[PDB]
RNA sequence: GAAAUUGUUGAAAGGGAAGGGCAUUUGAUCAGACAUGGUGUUUUGUGCCCUCUGCUCCUUGUGGGUAGGGGAAUCUCGCAU
RNA sequence: GGAAUACUGCCAGCUGGGACUGAGGACUGCGACGUAAGUCAAGGAUGCUGGCAUAAUGGUUAUAUGCCGCCCGUCUUGAAACACGGACCAAGGAGUCUAACGUCUAUGCGAGUGUUUGGGUGUAAAACCCAUACGCGUAAUGAACGAGGUUGGGGCCUCGCAAGAGGUGCACAAUCGACCGAUCCUGAGGAUGGAUUUGGUAAGAGCAUAGCUGUUGGGACCCGAAAG
RNA sequence: AAGCUCGUAUCAGUUUUAUG
């Protein structure tokens, strides 16, 4: 009924691709050479 | 793009939500051919006659088929060796009546094949010619 | 004497009760589906960071390389790029009509992914005056399918919120995932034309900040919005989106 | 049959049939249980009926079937309730035995309904009012009105409060 | 006893005329319950309520209508305080 | 020799200030936390507080004022313009009827159809029935050479979880062809034999009624044109 | 506007390619 928009409230992100978790937990955005 | 028929018949329309229902909740073809011949005006639905369909019942396999004739059947002079068969239609004229009958035949209605055919079990469709 | 319940309700009762068997095994066949499905759509995307984080290691480590030897590096070809809509619907010629027709560009503001290929790169010069595009990037192509990704279903545009929505459609080419299917679009494989049919143009809006140049209606190498922008296509879309 | 029927009443000018400015159509049967022309509300379209109705206090649960249908003189077979809420929806329960949800539950409604309009005698218990609504016609408010001007007139109120004056402090204090 | 139109009174506006629309402040003015309870408890008096004997309708049903003799310390089944 | 900073791009990084929206209406689904029970920001808002019956609040007129708005209708020319009507108001005013020929639509019958020119009858211009006639169609320019064979064909049946494969096929289309009658010749008076094709049958679809509607003639969408 | 055959390979105010 309502579209959930991604890369905001995190449920709905968690939703979809569920690596979601694993990125944020590694904090692989900010991984070092 | 017909969705209706123009037809005011109450019995025509209880007919048309038979159909409808059968081909939404069945899914086969059969039941949709029907429900759209049904909106068919007058002109669209030229009369079936008798010897057409004792000609089209020369085919293979035509006493375990039942013939089913969206518009109404006419009786036919030049014939006189009606087989043995289950003639549906809307209407039936009185000397087709006579002579089905006589025959050995039986002719029942629109619904009266829906329930003995929910599915089109071994009926044949007959269009009588357009012009 | 009791009074007993109605045949026709007998049989209903009987109809519901076996039906409703047959419903809780295709749950629990579902339930598991969607357990496997989730684990597979993990690991998948673990693969392609994966690959996308070797990739671009290697592209760095091949251009030092190349710098530290003496030879010039020789870049790869781009083969995706992003052309969004800048002119209006109106007083314009037929023939560049025709062709951003073709590319689904039929209102302002809006775009969606084309493959670079000797064909298209003359469309696109073609349409040049009235469109704007670029390389986009990784994070680009994932925030636009993440916010603005609309899937074509059965002539219906049904916003993508579930990957079954995905597999359901995209499944026939082994796209069951939004991540496949930015994948897809990023790298260009066998399917990319049935995937970017399958997306629905998307809907952009102005940008935030302002096309930031005071006539967009210029080339973009003179500060003009329109034109063949490399990188800056990513920050407009950004803003746009 | 009840389809033929269902559709002579639906349009061909039903009997009973009020044209809202909404657009829905309320049925004016007293037999009908939500007033409403519709399928499976309508009496007479409907082989099958109940629905509750009362003479004196008393509440009825009336039901109609196919068996009466060529008797209409005694078509309905009203049972009291046994006045109660509780035992009353009780016996309402056990009385529709196997019947279609919607008859069920909108023959309780009705019946609650009936039940809590019962409280008008609390009004009436409890009334004590010295108002009594009266309506008074046009032709006595011009008599009421016209007269009362002419009175006025003819009174000459200052000349009679003037002689009351000059002979009230003329022959004392 | 409708419109155009004319006169008196009340109100408002007006330097070489006006009217309409989006939008707000002001005087004047209009509408603004014949709303008023609900829930479970605690006494008392009744009934369609308890008990004994009855009468009458259909058809016969999981029914309808209606009297005579006794009571509340079983009584919250409803009503009245 | 060594780090730092500027710039670019990323963060499925963190966290404050402001504005509008509250759409759906008992659970069915995708998801997260949690060993579990259970919970959650997960297919749309809930809980609390303050104002109220000599209410809260809302509605109409003008003036108070931020901005905009050329005088209405018909007609010229590609446009605007220009031309003709408009002092104001109450009533009237214009694709309406009929005969014929048609398309579409629905009904009744159906190779038959049309009661009502009239008679019978009648609760009396009302309602019901038709003995014979008559309008239309039912058979082409012997239709069975045989009321035709193949290819497709909406559909039906078999196999197949499906994909698909096989058998049978209305209307309709191509093809193979035949025929009623005859062309173009021939030549036992006109038989026989050659060369092309001819418009259609192969197994009816029409009748009357009713609605919108097209054409023609009647005053013919209304008024107005020198007149014998 | 109604009918039949239908969804495709029916197409393009487009581009390349091929034949020239």
């Amino acid at each position: 009924v309502l579209k959930k928009n991604p890369l905001k409230n995190k449920q709905v992100l968690l939703r979809l691709n569920p690596y979601a978790k694993v990125f944020a937990a590694e904090k692989l955005g900010s991984k070092k050479a | 793009h017909r969705t209706a028929p123009k037809s005011d018949n109450v019995y025509l329309k209880l007919l048309v939500k038979l159909y409808t229902f059968l081909a939404r909740r069945t899914d086969a073809p059969f039941n949709k051919v029907v429900l759209k011949a049904l909106f068919l005006s007058k002109i669209n639905r030229p009369p079936v006659s008798v010897s057409r369909i004792a000609r089209a019942l020369k085919q293979e396999g035509a006493a375990n088929k039942t013939v089913v004739v969206v518009g109404t059947v006419t009786d036919d002079a030049r014939i006189f060796e009606f087989p043995k068969t289950t003639v549906a239609a809307l209407r039936f004229t009185a000397g087709a009546r006579a002579k089905i009958v006589k025959a050995g035949g039986e002719c029942i209605t629109l619904d009266q094949l829906a329930v003995r055919a929910p599915k089109g079990q071994n009926t044949l469709i007959l269009r009588g010619p357009r012009n | 004497e009791k009074i007993l319940t109605p045949e026709s309700q007998l049989k209903k009762s009987k109809a519901q009760q076996k039906t409703a068997e047959q419903v809780a095994a295709e749950r629990a066949a579902r339930k598991a589906a969607n357990k496997e499905k989730r684990a597979i759509i993990l690991e998948r995307n673990a693969a392609y960071q994966k690959e996308y984080e070797t990739a671009e290691r290697n592209i760095i480590q091949a251009k030092r390389d190349a710098k530290a030897a003496g030879s010039y590096y020789v870049e790869a070809q781009h083969k995706l790029v992003f052309v969004v809509r800048i002119k209006g619907i109106n007083k314009i010629p037929p023939k560049p009509r025709k062709v951003l027709q073709l590319l689904r560009l039929t209102r302002i503001n809006s775009g969606t992914f084309v493959k670079v290929t000797k064909a298209t790169l003359e469309l696109l010069k073609l349409i040049e005056p009235y469109v704007a595009y670029g390389y986009p990037s990784y994070s680009t192509i994932r925030q636009l399918v993440y916010k603005r990704g609309f899937g074509k279903i059965n002539k219906q545009r049904v916003p993508l919120s579930d990957n079954a929505i995905i597999e359901a459609n995209l499944g026939k080419y082994g796209i069951l995932s939004i991540d496949d299917l930015i994948h897809e679009i990023i790298t260009v494989g066998p399917h990319f034309k049935q995937a970017n049919n399958f997306l629905w143009p998307f809907k952009l809006s102005n940008p935030s900040g302002g096309w930031g140049v005071p006539r967009k209606f210029k080339h973009f190498i003179q500060g003009g919005s329109f034109g063949n922008r490399e990188e800056f296509i990513n920050k407009l879309v950004k803003s746009m989106n | 049959s009840d389809e033929i029927v269902w559709q002579v009443i639906n349009q061909s000018f039903c009997s009973h049939r009020i044209k809202a400015p909404n657009g829905q159509n309320f049925c004016r049967n007293e037999y009908n249980v939500t007033g409403l022309c519709t399928r499976q509300s309508c009496p007479l379209a409907n082989s099958k009926y109940a629905t509750v109705k009362c003479d004196n206090g008393k509440l009825y649960l009336y039901m109609k079937t196919p068996e009466r249908a060529h008797t209409p003189a005694k078509l309905w077979e009203r049972i009291k309730l046994s006045k109660n809420y509780t035992k009353a929806l009780q016996q309402i329960d056990e009385h529709l035995l196997h019947w279609s949800k919607f008859f069920r539950h909108k023959c309780k409604q009705r019946f609650t309904k009936l039940t809590q309009v019962m409280i008008t005698e609390r009004r009436l218990a409890l009334r004590e009012e010295e108002r009594h609504y009266v309506g008074v016609a046009p032709k006595v408010k011009r008599r009421e009105q016209n007269r009362e001007r002419k009175a006025l007139v003819a009174a000459k109120i200052e000349k009679a409060i003037e002689k009351e004056l000059m002979d009230r402090l003329k022959s004392g204090a």
